[PDB]
């Protein structure tokens, strides 16, 4: 199966014939040049077609880089966050359906980069409306674990609070406020 | 070889700043005509209002 | 390894050939727009004091 | 273009490099030095061999620069042209036959 | 999110190989990039079966791995 592995992706040139024994590039290279795992390997052509300068390129790739390292650290976060369910955490971490499939059924294919990332408008443009959209989903998921965690902090503040015959009174819970000592002829008599 | 490589980027650099400059003086010549092409259509409308007043 | 490096320097050709007519090509497009546009509105100006 | 040069034992790490920080390719020449230099930075005379380069991109240059700078690269403004060159070369020259004479002159006054 | 921000990552790791494919390997742009989902134990041979048949920070063209 190996559905939840790591994936390894390449993007061999398709003029030439990767084959290092001779073999047949394509479907042959990745049946026998890289048979020694023998591994599922396809994908489909998404270009973003939209080709800059050189130098628009290299920075580009850098900003990529960035955004990949970025869309990395927040996947990761994700990951925490799930296992602050720890249902998802207990399973792998990969188990999380997307798209409506599991990981590796989504990836095999990669067509959707069609309509939401982008139109074909331009690489640079497309690679800035993509890092700013993941960092605003990323930004929301870390207030929501943020807000999780600060909740369960208050919860747990809350039952640190001994019931009663110590420091910290069982008010709730006691029958302080509704005992004879509620009120006085001219003053409120309470004491423990 | 290296160097012939060198030559070929030399002359593609000089092709590009060729092409570059054609299409600069393309661009001149475009607006310098629209100037032209609406100078005409404006003469000939003032050709007409002056027909049309010496008509009156 | 020959046909390796005279493949980069014909894709460093290539590539600069592509920048170079893409910007010409959009430039020329953008020119040829702005001319009319300007041609229109000098003569609609012109019209518009004659009249 | 890249113009400049270089410890003759360091030009391959140069151009591996060169060929790394920019992921796709770039032309690339290089020559050995007649003599070493006496570099300031080195404060030695060290083996050198020149460097050049070629880009598209102006921030293709100017990447190159900054890493010639931090390769301890030292870069000249040569001309592309031969007649600019020979021009530029000429003034080198009759700048420097003066700078000769001049230090010939004060380090014969200094010794004596 | 573990979906949304996940296909955010997955376009923006599609851009990124288009670059580097766009980069190392030279125009008119094309491709073969197949990402193969390895088995758990194979990583470290298909990157060492892979960089044995490679004509060349991963050499040759983009052989960048994913998580």
């Amino acid at each position: 199966l190996y559905t939840a592995n790591d994936f390894i992706l390449i993007s061999l040139p398709q003029n030439a014939q990767p084959v290092t024994a001779p073999g047949s590039k394509t479907d042959s290279w990745f049946n026998e040049t890289l048979i020694g795992g023998r591994a599922f390997v396809s994908d489909f052509k998404i270009p973003e077609f939209k080709i800059g300068s050189l130098d628009t390129l290299i920075v580009e790739s850098e900003e990529l880089s960035k955004v990949d390292n970025q869309i990395g650290a927040s996947i990761g976060k994700i990951i925490e966050i799930l296992q602050g369910l720890n249902e998802t955490s207990t399973n792998a971490y990969r188990t999380l359906p997307i798209n409506n499939m599991p990981v590796p059924e989504y990836l095999e294919n990669f067509q959707w980069q069609t309509r939401k990332f982008k139109l074909d408008k331009s690489i640079k443009d497309l690679i800035t409306l993509i890092s700013n959209e993941s960092s605003q989903l990323d930004a929301d998921v870390r207030a929501t674990y943020a807000n999780y965690n600060s909740a369960k902090t208050n919860l747990a503040a809350a039952e640190r609070k001994k019931t009663g015959d110590l420091s910290v009174r069982s008010l709730h819970d006691i029958v302080k406020p509704e005992d004879f000592v509620l009120n006085s002829e001219h003053l409120t008599t309470v004491l423990v | 070889s290296q160097k012939n490589g060198i030559a070929t980027l030399l002359q593609a650099e000089k092709e590009a700043h060729e092409i570059v400059s054609k299409a600069r003086k393309y661009r001149q010549d475009k607006l310098k005509q629209a100037k032209t092409d609406a100078a005409k259509e404006i003469d000939s409308y003032k050709i007409q209002k002056d027909k049309e007043l010496k008509e009156f | 390894t020959p046909n390796q490096v005279n493949d980069e320097l014909n894709k460093m050709q290539a590539f600069i050939r592509k920048e170079a007519e893409e910007k010409a090509k959009e430039i020329q497009l953008k020119a040829d727009q702005e001319y009319e546009i300007e041609k229109t509105n000098i003569v609609r100006n012109e019209t518009n004091n004659i009249d | 273009y890249v113009t400049g040069v270089i410890a003759r034992d360091k030009v391959a790490t140069l151009e591996q490099i060169l060929w790394r920080v920019l992921r796709g390719n770039l032309f690339f020449k290089t020559v050995e030095i007649e003599q070493p230099v006496y570099d300031v930075k080195t404060r030695e005379y060290k083996h050198k061999n020149a460097f050049i380069v070629f880009s598209h991109g102006d921030l293709i240059i100017k990447r190159i620069r900054k890493i010639a700078e931090s390769l301890d690269a030292n870069l000249y403004d040569v001309d592309s042209s031969n007649e600019g060159r020979s021009q530029q070369l000429a003034k080198v020259n009759k700048n420097l036959s003066d700078l000769y004479t001049v230090l010939k002159t004060t380090s014969t006054t200094l010794e004596s | 999110a573990y979906v949304d921000v996940f296909i955010n990552w997955f376009h923006i790791k599609a851009l990124r190989v288009y670059v580097e494919s766009v980069l190392r390997y030279g125009l008119p742009p094309h491709f073969n990039i197949k990402i193969i989902a390895v088995p758990p134990k194979n990583l470290s041979k298909c990157k060492s079966e892979l960089i044995d048949a490679f004509g060349f920070y991963e050499p040759f063209v983009m052989y960048i791995i994913n998580l």
